[PDB]
């Protein structure tokens, strides 16, 4: 009758679940109201387990989102994708064993909350350390733990993993000029433990564009017959491993009729 | 006691680069068995598994030409025996389309059903030869057999769920393939509301 989901309060910009909920489904709000949700906060769900892109994608306006002491285990890949102006996440006092920086990659985070979670320690929490020590999402503020294959319980703060860094980047060009009608070649590459995935991120270009694959990761872009409207185009570079990501870019150039 | 035996082999895709492809495959086996796929670790392919890891879907979007074009290996394992299928991966360009290449004249669309009520995930597509339209549902694809009844293909291409549960809210998309190719459309949610 209010649309507003059994066991929790409503308004028109916040939902608070606190009370214990023995239900598995996340709360979902009936009517068009949910883009200017602002606000979602759910504590005491035992049974979640779960948190699916489905679930968020209608929250298009979220700012704030608190899942805490509940029973999540895991959150799907791009879960967060549809809520670009999330700014604060708690996910504090859950079952999460592990947590992919992916997750956050379009989001500008201002406080990310992770502590009483049992981790255990991988080179796929390799980040958490890196944005505590950077000062990221005020993690530098929160004591976590994590656990080693033989159960010791460390602070994430002494855990030490080989071989688990930033990748590394570099392009073949600094910047490119071509005449129109031609072609052209560049390349990108990857390097760093684990071996990072590498991306030229170039959709928004009209012209014809292929990717050709080449203890290094190198992608060879090949643009053919190329056009004036990509005249000024920056041509940009990801390369991505579980630790983190980085980026390198050619300004390309467009000359003739 | 019983090796593995793939009751779901993967089919040879041919997509078009900025789209998606899929590979199924899934084992039985006594005990039941454990399935993978291999060939770098990226956010472009996707491991979805189901069937409690007896089953997997490789799902590669977007797809990039002619970087993705490859073999790709499920292998399936229990303690009686390891066996391998295998599935090809061609990407043509935008440019590179033959003319019958599928195509979505109308997509799904978001929808709101009240359980027990009755809903339909529309979708049309053309192509020559005629293609022919499948669904999935969160990434896998949707079996009518397990439903079992309760959901049924129609002949224009919608997909009918009868009886609404809560378990059949997620993202769909339709597929339509034929021998030029497949063609995915844009995802669309269904959502499952109370009463
Ligand atoms: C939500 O907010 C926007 C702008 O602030 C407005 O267009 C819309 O009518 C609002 N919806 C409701 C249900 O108040
Ligand atoms: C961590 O231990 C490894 C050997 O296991 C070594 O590579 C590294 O130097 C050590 N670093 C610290 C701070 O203990
Ligand atoms: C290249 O692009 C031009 C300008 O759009 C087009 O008219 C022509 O058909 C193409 N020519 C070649 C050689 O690719």
């Amino acid at each position: 009758e209010t649309g507003c989901p059994a066991n929790c309060l409503c308004s028109k910009t916040d939902i608070n679940c606190k009370k214990p909920d023995d239900g598995n489904l996340f709360p979902l709000l009936e009517g068009q109201d949910s883009r200017n949700i602002t606000s979602i906060h759910i504590e005491n769900w035992k049974n979640l387990q779960t948190l699916n892109a489905v679930d968020m994608e209608l929250y298009t306006g979220l700012q704030r989102l608190t899942i805490r002491n509940s029973g999540l285990r895991n959150i799907q890949p791009r879960a967060f994708a549809k809520n670009p102006h999330l700014r604060y996440i708690d996910l504090s006092g859950n079952r999460l064993t592990t947590l992919s920086w992916q997750l956050f990659q379009t989001l500008r985070l201002f406080d990310l909350r992770l502590e009483r979670n049992p981790f255990q320690c991988s080179c796929d929490i390799r980040w958490i350390q890196l944005w505590q020590e950077k000062g990221e999402a005020n993690l530098q503020s929160q004591q976590l733990h994590c656990m080693n294959l033989d159960t010791a319980v460390i602070l994430l703060r002494n855990m030490n993993i080989t071989q688990c860094d930033l990748p590394e980047i570099s392009v073949s060009h600094v910047n490119l000029t071509v005449r129109e009608g031609e072609n052209a070649v560049i390349t990108c590459q990857g390097s760093g433990s684990p071996l990072p995935d590498v991306d030229w991120t170039v959709a928004d270009l009209h012209s014809i564009n292929t990717h050709q694959t080449n203890n290094v990761h190198a992608i060879q872009l090949t643009l053919v017959n190329v056009t004036s409207e990509d005249n000024g185009f920056l041509l940009t570079c990801i390369a991505e491993n579980v630790v983190g990501m980085s980026q390198a870019s050619v300004l390309l150039t467009v000359y003739g009729t | 006691e019983s090796p593995p035996v793939f009751i779901k082999k993967p089919v040879d895709q041919i997509g078009v680069s900025g789209g998606v492809a899929s590979f199924v495959c899934q084992a039985t086996g006594d005990p039941k068995p454990r399935v993978t796929w291999n060939k770098v670790n990226s956010q472009r392919f996707e491991t979805i598994e189901f069937d409690e890891s007896a089953g997997a879907v490789l799902r590669i979007q977007p797809l990039r030409t002619p970087r993705d074009e490859n073999i790709y290996e499920c292998v399936a394992q229990n303690p009686h025996g390891e066996v391998t299928v295998h599935a090809k991966l061609t990407v043509l360009r935008e440019d590179q389309l033959p003319p019958g290449f599928p195509n979505i004249d109308m997509g799904p669309q978001l929808k709101v059903v009240e359980r027990t009520r009755t809903a339909t995930m529309l979708c049309a597509a053309s192509g020559n030869p005629d293609p022919e339209i499948t669904w999935f549902k969160d990434f896998l694809p949707v079996d009518p057999s397990t439903s079992n009844g309760r959901i049924k293909q129609l002949r224009s291409g919608g997909l009918q769920i009868e009886s609404s549960e809560e378990t059949d809210q997620g993202k769909y998309e339709c597929v339509a393939s034929n021998s030029a190719g497949v063609r995915y459309s844009s995802p669309a949610n269904l959502y499952v509301r109370v009463r």
